[PDB]
Formats: structure tokens, C-alpha cells, sequence
């Protein structure tokens, strides 16, 4: 696990197709408002539109390389912090620069670099343990340009039964230099599906990187029952333009 | 009916230190315009004026705001970049240029906001026999976008298919400038910072060297928050802003409430003239009263 | 009688609504622009 | 293109549009006129 492996024996994706619902409005600016009706016009996610589910669960784990467009909505539903983060770049190898926005055990991390990335990055974690051991997210990285790291943390990283409680829902925007990342969350009590509804998202960072971004891949957990095998935990997470 | 103010409230935030001008403008290393490079400012007071004593600028022009109102002013979310081009180029960092740097290597925005800063450094980046370190991109496919950088050093060929070096129609797309100490001014070195920032819209860390008072209240005063200066009267407010907004505004544009920077505290703001009047008259004719 | 009440009311309230406009300025704050800008440029924006 | 690399411009400057455009335009009737001056006189190559 020192380098970077591949699973084996691994079931192809499922695409399946859902449906937003009011879902991903966003604040438009910095200005406060009350008691008034604001038009606007800007970069959307239109109501109702098709967006494509992804899955981890038995031997499916879902992570293929995603094309960005003009901008992405991406919502998370998960009860055991599955989903870690997002790299995203547009050749995904060392012949140009990515930005790597994790999620790891203790901190947000946020750095952008000439990264080895690895074709199938992903977290370690043991289940009879609850511990997160290994993190083979790349095997090699320089001529860095940006990084940024919280403050330290604790997350909760054991696995957990039952339904799908937190909704973590996240727009991501690409112009002038800048990536515009907002955030929002919900709790949830649901099975399978994206749940409908209206929420508003919060600017959390405009993070200077100067790259281009074509291709974005997200960023998994794997629950290992013993050292040397690969296991899943049920995870969902949906993508729309 | 009209008022005419009685006061005078200054507020900025609390800041002491000085901008790092020795940083940005003395740095002995410059990178390379293919590789220009950003560097973040906050926190600081802006006093230019420390820069008449040791640094003289052959380009400066301002975009969005007039050279004569910065020191009164409060900046958000300022980047510096830094890089070196040829005497020639320098005209080419501008909003709306052609050329090789504004095509493939530093692009403004077309809405640009900010400031471009550029100085001859001869005697510093030029040698007798030549100096090659710096470079610049000259062949690509496409151009950039504003404020992308590419750093990648593939070999170039016009078919579009990868080749090797030593082979005909393939191209290093990197190439270096000659800086000799005898050329001529238009193939000298030169230095450029361009500063990038936003104005009145949302919180600000970076400020002119001003001196605050103390906020008066119930009183049709002049005012200046944060360089949005105005007249009107101050109250204690009861909306809530979020910590990423800084003013407020209603159905007309006209900003009416605003966070204090120092105390965190929301006022509202009124306007002071307000009020029917009429007169009557039995003629002036007839008097005067 | 109702009708011309609404009418008188939404004449002035659309009065008040439209001070929102650029027409073509850089922006339609007066005290923005003075901020911003010296009397030369404001002279302009100032007077579309 | 062509010109970048054997070419360096001193004064570039378009009337009529926009230099950003010139690559997705076609053009009418088009002369080039050629000559030499000092230094100082290229400013006064100029409308007005
Ligand atoms: C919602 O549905 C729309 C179509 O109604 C999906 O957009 C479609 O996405 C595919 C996959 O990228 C596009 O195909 C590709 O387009 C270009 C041109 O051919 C090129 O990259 C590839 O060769 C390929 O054909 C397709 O053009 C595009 N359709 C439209 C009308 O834009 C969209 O992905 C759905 N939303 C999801 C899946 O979240
Ligand atoms: C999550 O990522 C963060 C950021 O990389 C990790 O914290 C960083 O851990 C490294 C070691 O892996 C620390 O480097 C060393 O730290 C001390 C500093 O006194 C010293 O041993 C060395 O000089 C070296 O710098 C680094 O300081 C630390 N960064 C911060 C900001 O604390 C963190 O460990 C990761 N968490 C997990 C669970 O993997
Ligand atoms: C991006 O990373 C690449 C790969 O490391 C960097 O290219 C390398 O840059 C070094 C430092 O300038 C070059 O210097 C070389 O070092 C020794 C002598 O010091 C010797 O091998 C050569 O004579 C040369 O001077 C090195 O050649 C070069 N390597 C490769 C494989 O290209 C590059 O600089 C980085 N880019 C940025 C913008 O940071
Ligand atoms: C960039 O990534 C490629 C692909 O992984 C690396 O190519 C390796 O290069 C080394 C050194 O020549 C070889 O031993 C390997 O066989 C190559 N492939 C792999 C899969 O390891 C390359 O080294 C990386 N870095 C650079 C600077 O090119
Ligand atoms: C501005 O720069 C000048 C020139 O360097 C400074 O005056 C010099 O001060 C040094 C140190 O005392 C003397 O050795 C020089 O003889 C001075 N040069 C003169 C007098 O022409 C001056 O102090 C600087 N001013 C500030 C405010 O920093
Ligand atoms: C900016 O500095 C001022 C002056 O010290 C701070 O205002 C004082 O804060 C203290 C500590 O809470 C209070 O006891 C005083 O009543 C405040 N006013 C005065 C006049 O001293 C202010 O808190 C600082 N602001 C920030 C954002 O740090
Ligand atoms: C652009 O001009 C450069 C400089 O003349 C060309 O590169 C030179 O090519 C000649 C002929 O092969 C070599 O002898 C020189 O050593 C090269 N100079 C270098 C590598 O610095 C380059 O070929 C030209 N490019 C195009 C596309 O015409
Ligand atoms: C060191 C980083 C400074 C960041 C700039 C701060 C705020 C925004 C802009 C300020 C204007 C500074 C430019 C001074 C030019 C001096 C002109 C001259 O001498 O002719
Ligand atoms: C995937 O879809 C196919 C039909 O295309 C279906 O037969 C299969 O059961 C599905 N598998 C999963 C894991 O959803
Ligand atoms: C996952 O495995 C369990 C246990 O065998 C099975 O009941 C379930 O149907 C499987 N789910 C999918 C989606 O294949
Ligand atoms: C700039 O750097 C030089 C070189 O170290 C130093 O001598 C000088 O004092 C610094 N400051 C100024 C204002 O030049
Ligand atoms: C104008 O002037 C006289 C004197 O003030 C005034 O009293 C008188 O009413 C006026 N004359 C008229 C109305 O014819
Ligand atoms: C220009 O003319 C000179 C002199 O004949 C010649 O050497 C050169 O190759 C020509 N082309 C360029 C791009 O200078």
C-alpha cells in the first residue's frame, strides 16, 4: 500500500439518472437584502434538471474521471464520511497542474501541484478498528504553487448502520483565475435517493489558482475488514450542470 | 425641510502594520512572465509614500479608480503578481492586447480592476556577456484566459500530435530573453508588479493611513466606513449580517445599513433632509411677510 | 374607486423602484462614484 | 503569428477595432504604406 494500487475484481458504474429538485441556489453577492424580490442572472443549476448518481457499496465503487463544463453541483448522502474530497484538473497526470481539496482525518487540505496522480485514490480504514490507517491519494508531487491548511480537527471515520443521515451539498465555479467553492448542508432520514427540496448554499472560498479545469475525480473511502483486502461502505453522491 | 450636518465619523479597522513594499518591490529574485507569480496582501496599511525615497516607476496607471482617491480608500482582496518582460513587452500588459506575452503567457481581464507598476532594471538583470534566465512562452495551442498561467514544457508541433525533439516540425515552446548591458532600451529588462483588488462591496483588511474618531449617533453627520463616505444619521440597527457581508442595501441601490469595523455592531443609516414645507403669501406686492 | 387608489400608489412606488438604473454609468450609487473617482469622471457618470 | 518570432514593435496601435478581433475578421481594400522617421516625430503618426 506504500504505492498506489488497483482494485480488483470491481463491478462498472451505474449511472443512474435522477432528477434535481430547487436544488443549488446560491447566495449571488456579498450585499445583505431582506424583504424584496431580486432578479438575477448568473450561472444555475435550472430546476428539474437530469443529474447522474454515483454509488459505493459491495464491490461497486464508483470513481471515474468527470467532465466539468461550466461549472457543477455536488451533493453528497452518506452516513459514515465516505466521501473525502475532489481533485480536479485536466489532464490528471504530472504534465500539468491539479488542485487537491481533501477532507483528511484531522485538517482541509488544499493544495495545487504537478501531482503523479494516482488512477484510483482513496482512504484506508479499518473496520474492526474504526482507525484510519493509509491515504494513497498520489505518489509524487512538485513545483507547488498554492496551499492552504485548517486548523485541526476530529472526525468520526468508523462506519455506521442504518439510513443515510447528512446531505452535504457543494457548487463549484471556475472563472478569471479563481475557483468559487459554497457549501451547504442538511439532515436527512432516506434510503436511496436524492432528497427534494430548497436550500441555500454559502460562499467558503475563492481560492487563486490559475489552472485550467476540465476534469474533476472525487475522492473515497475504503473500510478494510483485514489487512491486505478491500472493502465498501454504502455511499451516494450526485452530480448535475 | 433641510438639515445640513453638525459631525464628522471616521471608521476603519484596526491595523498597525505597514505593507510589505520591501517584500514586493525589493525582492531580489524575479520570476520568469511565463511563470509570473501571486502573492496575497492583508492586514496592512498602504502609505505609498515611504516608495518616493528609493524606487522611481517608469509605468504606472490605474484601472477603476482615480490615482488621486487611493489614500482615502479601503482595499478587499488584493494579490500582487510579479514578473519580468523585454522593454517592448511592457505595453502589452494592458486590458485588450495582442502580442506573444498577452497571448500565451499573462492575460488581464477585460473588466480589470487594479494597478500595473513597471521600472527599468539594467543594472540588475543585465550582464555583459548576457543573461538567458528569464523566458517566455512562444508557441501554443490557443490562447489564455485571464489570469491562467501555464507552466507546462512539451515539445511543440503545429500538427497537434506529440513529437520528439530532435525531429523536423517539433519545437521547445520555451525561449529565452537576452538581456546584454549594451542593448537598446527596447530590449532591456524591466520589472512589473500588477496589484488586483475590489472596492466598497464586501469586507476590507488592507487601508490609507487615516486616523478613526468615535461614532456619534442620532445626529446628521458626514461619515467615511471603510472609504464609502456620505451623509445621513447613525441608529443602532436590528438586522443581522452574515460574517462575508459587509454593507446592506434597499429596493433603490441606496446603501442604508452598514457593519461598524470595529465593534462588529450594524447601524442603519437615515437620510437627513426629510419633510413638506409651504408658504403662503398675500403677495410681495402687497408685503413682505 | 379602489382601482384609481392602486394606480396613484403604484405610479409613486415605481418611481421610487427605478433609481436602481445604471443608464449606462458605472454604477447607480452617487456615493460610490464619488468615492471612487475624481470630479473629472464623476462630472460624467454624474451627469448620465 | 508568424511575426512573434522575428519581429519586436515598439508602437502598436488599432483605430476602428478592436485588436483581440483582428483573427475572426475579413478586409476590404487593404494598403500598407511604408517610410522612416526620428524618434520623436512617430508620435505625430496619428489622427489629428
Ligand atoms: C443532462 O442531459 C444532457 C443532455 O440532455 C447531458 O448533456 C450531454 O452530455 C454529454 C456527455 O458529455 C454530451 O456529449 C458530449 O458532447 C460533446 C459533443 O459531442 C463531446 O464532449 C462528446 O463527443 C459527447 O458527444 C452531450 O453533448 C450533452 N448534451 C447537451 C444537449 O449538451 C447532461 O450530461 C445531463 N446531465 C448530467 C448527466 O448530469
Ligand atoms: C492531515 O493533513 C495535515 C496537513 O498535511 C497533517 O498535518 C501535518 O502533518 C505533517 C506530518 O505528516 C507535519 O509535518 C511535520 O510536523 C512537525 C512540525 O513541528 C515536524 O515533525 C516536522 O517539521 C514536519 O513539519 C505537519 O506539521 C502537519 N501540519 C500541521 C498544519 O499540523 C495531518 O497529520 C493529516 N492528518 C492525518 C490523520 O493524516
Ligand atoms: C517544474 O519542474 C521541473 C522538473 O523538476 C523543473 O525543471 C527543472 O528545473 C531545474 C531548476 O531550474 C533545472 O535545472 C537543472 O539542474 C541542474 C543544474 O542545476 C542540471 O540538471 C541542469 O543543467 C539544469 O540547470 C532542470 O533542468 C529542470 N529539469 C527538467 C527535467 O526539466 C521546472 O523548473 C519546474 N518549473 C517551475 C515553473 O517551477
Ligand atoms: C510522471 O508520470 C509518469 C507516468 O507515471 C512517470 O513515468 C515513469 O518514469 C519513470 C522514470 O523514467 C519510469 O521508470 C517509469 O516506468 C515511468 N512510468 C511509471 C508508470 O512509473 C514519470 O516519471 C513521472 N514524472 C516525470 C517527471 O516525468
Ligand atoms: C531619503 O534618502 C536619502 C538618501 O539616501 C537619505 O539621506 C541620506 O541619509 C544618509 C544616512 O544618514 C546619509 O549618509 C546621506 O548623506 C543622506 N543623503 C543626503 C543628505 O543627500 C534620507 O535620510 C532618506 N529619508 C528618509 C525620511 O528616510
Ligand atoms: C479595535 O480596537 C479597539 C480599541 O482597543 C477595540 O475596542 C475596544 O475593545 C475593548 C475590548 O473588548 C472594549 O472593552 C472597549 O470598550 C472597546 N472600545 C474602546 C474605545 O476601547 C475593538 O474591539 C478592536 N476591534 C477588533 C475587531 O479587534
Ligand atoms: C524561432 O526562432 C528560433 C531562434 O532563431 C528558432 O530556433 C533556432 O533554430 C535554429 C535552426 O534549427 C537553431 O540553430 C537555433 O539554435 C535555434 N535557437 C534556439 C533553439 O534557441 C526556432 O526554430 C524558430 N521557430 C519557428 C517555429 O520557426
Ligand atoms: C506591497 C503591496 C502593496 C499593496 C497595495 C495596496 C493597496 C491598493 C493599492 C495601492 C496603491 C499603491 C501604488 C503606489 C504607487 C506609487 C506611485 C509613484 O511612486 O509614482
Ligand atoms: C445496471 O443497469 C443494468 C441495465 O443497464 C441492470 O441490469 C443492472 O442490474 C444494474 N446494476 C446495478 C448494480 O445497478
Ligand atoms: C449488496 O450485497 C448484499 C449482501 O449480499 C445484497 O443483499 C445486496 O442486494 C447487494 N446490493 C447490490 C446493489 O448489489
Ligand atoms: C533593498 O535591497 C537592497 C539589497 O539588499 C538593500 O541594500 C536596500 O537597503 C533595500 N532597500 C531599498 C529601499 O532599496
Ligand atoms: C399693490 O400695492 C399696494 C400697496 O402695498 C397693496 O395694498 C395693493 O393691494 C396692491 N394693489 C392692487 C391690488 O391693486
Ligand atoms: C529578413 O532579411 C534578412 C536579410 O536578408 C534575412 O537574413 C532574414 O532571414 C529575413 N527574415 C527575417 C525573419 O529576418
Amino acid at each position: 500500500l506504500d504505492r498506489c494500487t488497483t482494485f480488483d475484481d470491481v463491478q462498472a458504474p451505474n449511472y443512474t439518472q435522477h432528477t434535481s429538485s430547487m436544488r443549488g441556489v446560491y447566495y449571488p453577492d456579498e450585499i445583505f437584502r431582506s424583504d424584496t424580490l431580486y432578479l438575477t442572472q448568473d450561472l444555475f443549476l435550472p430546476f428539474y434538471s437530469n443529474v447522474t448518481g454515483f454509488h459505493t457499496i459491495n464491490h461497486t465503487f464508483d470513481n471515474p474521471v468527470i467532465p466539468f463544463k461550466d461549472g457543477i453541483y455536488f451533493a453528497a448522502t452518506e452516513k459514515s464520511n465516505v466521501v473525502r474530497g475532489w481533485v480536479f484538473g485536466s489532464t490528471m497526470n504530472n504534465k500539468s497542474q491539479s488542485v487537491i481539496i481533501i477532507n483528511n482525518s484531522t485538517n482541509v487540505v488544499i493544495r495545487a501541484c504537478n501531482f503523479e496522480l494516482c488512477d484510483n485514490p482513496f482512504f484506508v480504514v479499518s473496520k474492526p478498528m474504526g482507525t484510519q490507517t493509509h491515504t494513497m491519494i498520489f505518489d509524487n508531487a512538485f513545483n507547488c504553487t498554492f496551499e492552504y491548511i485548517s486548523d485541526a480537527f476530529s472526525l468520526d471515520v468508523s462506519e455506521k448502520s442504518g439510513n443515510f443521515k447528512h446531505l452535504r451539498e457543494f457548487v463549484f465555479k471556475n472563472k478569471d483565475g479563481f475557483l468559487y467553492v459554497y457549501k451547504g448542508y442538511q439532515p436527512i432520514d432516506v434510503v436511496r435517493d436524492l432528497p427534494s427540496g430548497f436550500n441555500t448554499l454559502k460562499p467558503i472560498f475563492k481560492l487563486p489558482l490559475g489552472i485550467k479545469i476540465t476534469n474533476f475525480r472525487a475522492i473515497l473511502t475504503a473500510f478494510s475488514p483485514a489487512q491486505g483486502t478491500w472493502g465498501t461502505s454504502a455511499a451516494a453522491y450526485f452530480v448535475g450542470y | 425641510f433641510r438639515v445640513v450636518p453638525s459631525g464628522d465619523v471616521v471608521r476603519f479597522p484596526n491595523i498597525t502594520n505597514l505593507c510589505p513594499f520591501g517584500e514586493v518591490f525589493n525582492a531580489t529574485k524575479f520570476p520568469s512572465v511565463y511563470a509570473w507569480e501571486r502573492k496575497r496582501i492583508s492586514n496592512c496599511v498602504a502609505d505609498y509614500s515611504v516608495l518616493y525615497n528609493s524606487t522611481s516607476f517608469s509605468t504606472f496607471k490605474c484601472y477603476g479608480v482615480s490615482a488621486t482617491k487611493l489614500n482615502d480608500l479601503c482595499f478587499s482582496n488584493v494579490y500582487a503578481d510579479s514578473f519580468v518582460v523585454k522593454g517592448d513587452d511592457v505595453r502589452q500588459i494592458a486590458p485588450g492586447q495582442t502580442g506573444v506575452i498577452a497571448d500565451y503567457n499573462y492575460k488581464l481581464p477585460d473588466d480589470f480592476m487594479g494597478c500595473v507598476l513597471a521600472w527599468n532594471t539594467r543594472n540588475i538583470d543585465a550582464t555583459s556577456t548576457g543573461n538567458y534566465n528569464y523566458k517566455y512562452r512562444y508557441l501554443r495551442h490557443g490562447k489564455l484566459r485571464p489570469f491562467e498561467r501555464d507552466i507546462s514544457n512539451v515539445p511543440f508541433s503545429s500538427d497537434g500530435k506529440p513529437c520528439t525533439p530532435p525531429a523536423p516540425n517539433c519545437y521547445w515552446p520555451l525561449r529565452g530573453y537576452g538581456f546584454y548591458t549594451t542593448s537598446g532600451i527596447g530590449y532591456q529588462p524591466y520589472r512589473v508588479v500588477v496589484l488586483s483588488f475590489e472596492l466598497l462591496n464586501a469586507p476590507a483588511t488592507v487601508c490609507g493611513p487615516k486616523l478613526s474618531t468615535d461614532l456619534i449617533k442620532n445626529q446628521c453627520v458626514n461619515f467615511n466606513f471603510n472609504g464609502l463616505t456620505g451623509t445621513g444619521v447613525l441608529t443602532p440597527s436590528s438586522k443581522r449580517f452574515q460574517p462575508f457581508q459587509q454593507f446592506g442595501r434597499d429596493v433603490s441601490d441606496f446603501t442604508d445599513s452598514v457593519r461598524d469595523p470595529k465593534t462588529s455592531e450594524i447601524l442603519d443609516i437615515s437620510p437627513c433632509s426629510f419633510g413638506g414645507v409651504s408658504v403662503i403669501t398675500p403677495g410681495t406686492n402687497a408685503s413682505s411677510e | 374607486l379602489q382601482d384609481v387608489v392602486n394606480q396613484n400608489a403604484q405610479a409613486l412606488n415605481t418611481l421610487v423602484k427605478q433609481l436602481s438604473s445604471n443608464f449606462g454609468a458605472i454604477s447607480s450609487v452617487l456615493n460610490d462614484i464619488l468615492s471612487r473617482l475624481d470630479k473629472v469622471e464623476a462630472e460624467v457618470q454624474i451627469d448620465r
